[PDB]
């Protein structure tokens, strides 16, 4: 589900 | 109980200003912003909603989370995980039935393995010292919330709604006490949907007036308004729900009349 | 640090530790260390250790137990106590001839209600008080203790863990799975165990949920609409719940007197609502002539 992922920053 | 209400309400006030993160953090954190927070807090938003956890379990965090980023610098790429870890404790801290590790390990896509969630909620825990039970939006909201004439889960909701949306931006939330965030949200909220105002009682209790409150209610104001175009967005579709009454979907009201 | 205790001797085990009587060798002061395990790849710091800590620091009141300090291992967690050398309840099997002296018990009462009124208006729920929680010193304190059931509540309160509170003291409000509860619950429990100071036994000692319901109908009265409003909605509540007529409470606790009576009277109050406070409880003549013996 949208909830689960990687939090991508750069 | 009336019998307590006054004295916790009061110890809620001694702690608010002790538990309060440094305002200027971010200015200080090298490899992060307010924007990576806001992504943050807005990711913190679904777990909880994927895990149907408490609103109130999605302030204790961001509390740690601010708090644990006053004193220390973080990589970008750990963000996450200082967010995870925050969110384990506080649901530790608050919820019946916790999530377990294994499932905050598998909502961050298996980006960090489950011993450095367990040794971060270590670091979190010697570098808040423990002190968890911390004031939020949410416990002053509850409160002057039994000040209504009659009730209204509409207004409740849509002051919920309103505070929580204050966590995702450090600037200029940060600056306000939980209380004062509370006071705004309630306020709004009550204008919003019954056009009354800070009741007089809530005056008697807190010693806020709209006075006091207008600084904090003019940016949460425009927040509300800007809302439906923000960046983030995982707030606005859960009170979309049932559950809070859809008052997402409730029009602001273009001015306040201050 | 582990670095300046000397361990004495075992004097009690906690649900995720063992608790060894230790001496730190600089300041010569006697404490309690309750050590908890950790392995990683668990769950990692164990939820009731996070709001024993948390809550137990903002607790500093003579009659809750003190928590002097924290000591961090990658590996293990030692709470260092204030010590303390025996427990109500086994003080009350060293009676068990002479029995309590009645100034004794008002004391305790006394003391203890002080420790709860202070939880209570730091929004905090024991939720365990029972005379092994009671821990006593030499000097004549009673103190709250053991913290690890406890939690923060907020007002208005919200739905909490419904599985609470060692059943003998359970209040009935729990026993009747009500959605809401408060610091009632933990007033039920102190009454409970002044009775038990009283009489040297236990008030309501059932072996089951429905045992312990009735084991209550049938001291203070099987409760109605009028007694208690809401009841017969209540979740748990059934309507072939047996209607037992209340006692004299003169019979509940024979040796009580009349303010004895009345106190007790209030603590055990079927309406959480109107269940006597702790705040309150202090300024019952019961205590008029409250002392501090040994």
């Amino acid at each position: 589900p949208k909830p689960l992922k990687k939090l991508r920053f750069d | 109980v009336p019998d307590y209400h006054e004295d916790i309400h009061t110890y809620l006030r001694e702690m608010e200003v002790k538990c309060k993160p440094k305002v200027g953090y971010m200015k200080k954190q090298p490899d992060i912003t307010n924007s990576m927070r806001a992504i943050l807090v807005d990711w913190l938003v679904e777990v909880g909603e994927e895990y149907k956890l408490q609103n109130e379990t999605l302030h204790l965090a961001v509390n740690y989370i601010d708090r644990f980023l006053s004193s220390m610098s973080v990589l970008r790429g750990k963000l996450q995980l200082v967010g995870t870890a925050a969110m384990l404790l506080a649901s530790k801290f608050e919820e019946i039935y916790p999530p377990e590790v294994a499932e905050f390990v598998y909502i961050t896509d298996d980006t960090y393995t489950k011993k450095q969630v367990l040794r971060m909620e270590h670091l979190v825990l010697k570098v808040l010292t423990f002190d968890l039970a911390a004031p939020t939006v949410n416990q002053f909201l509850t409160q002057y919330f039994l000040h209504q004439q009659p009730a209204n889960c509409k207004v409740e909701s849509l002051a919920m709604f309103l505070g929580e949306l204050s966590l995702i931006d450090a600037d200029p939330y940060l600056k306000y006490l939980p209380s004062v965030i509370a006071g705004a949200a309630f306020h709004l909220a009550l204008y919003t949907v019954t056009g009354q105002s800070w009741p007089e009682s809530l005056i008697r209790k807190t010693g806020y007036t709209l006075e006091s409150l207008k600084p904090c209610l003019m940016d949460l104001h425009q927040t509300y308004l800007k809302a439906p175009q923000h960046a983030q967005q995982s707030i606005r579709e859960k009170y979309k729900n049932s559950k809070y009454h859809g008052v997402s979907l409730l029009n602001p009201p273009e001015t306040l009349n201050l | 640090s582990m670095e300046n205790f000397q361990k004495v001797e075992k004097i009690g085990e906690g649900t995720y530790g063992v608790v060894y009587k230790a001496r730190n060798k600089l300041t010569g002061e006697v404490v309690a260390l309750k050590k908890i395990r950790l392995d990683t790849e668990t769950e990692g710091v164990p939820s009731t250790a996070i709001r024993e800590i948390s809550l137990l620091k903002e607790l500093n009141h003579p009659n809750i137990v003190k928590l002097l300090d924290v000591i961090h291992t990658e590996n293990k967690l030692y709470l260092v106590f204030e010590f303390l050398h025996q427990d109500l309840k086994k003080f009350m099997d060293a009676s068990a001839l002479t029995g309590i002296p009645l100034p004794l018990i008002k004391s305790y009462l006394f003391q203890l209600l002080q420790g709860l009124a202070f939880c209570h208006s730091h929004r905090v729920l024991h939720r365990d008080l029972k005379p092994q929680n009671l821990l006593i010193n030499t000097e004549g304190a009673i103190k709250l203790a053991d913290f690890g059931l406890a939690r923060a509540f907020g007002v208005p309160v919200r739905t909490y863990t419904h599985e609470v509170v060692t059943l003998w003291y359970r209040a009935p409000e729990i026993l009747l799975g009500c959605k809401y509860y408060s610091t009632a619950v933990d007033i039920w429990s102190l009454g409970c165990i002044f009775a038990e100071m009283v009489t040297r036994r236990a008030l309501f000692p059932g072996d089951s949920e429905i045992d312990q319901l009735f084991r209550i109908f049938r001291t203070l009265g099987t409760p109605d609409e009028v007694v208690w409003p809401g009841v017969t909605s209540m979740p748990d509540y059934k309507p072939s719940f047996p209607k037992w007529a209340r006692q004299d409470f003169s019979k509940v606790v024979p040796p009580l007197d009349e303010d004895g009576r009345s106190l007790l009277s209030q603590m055990l109050h079927y309406d959480p609502n109107k269940r006597i406070s702790a705040k309150a409880a202090l300024a019952h003549p019961f205590f008029q002539d409250v002392t501090k013996p040994v």
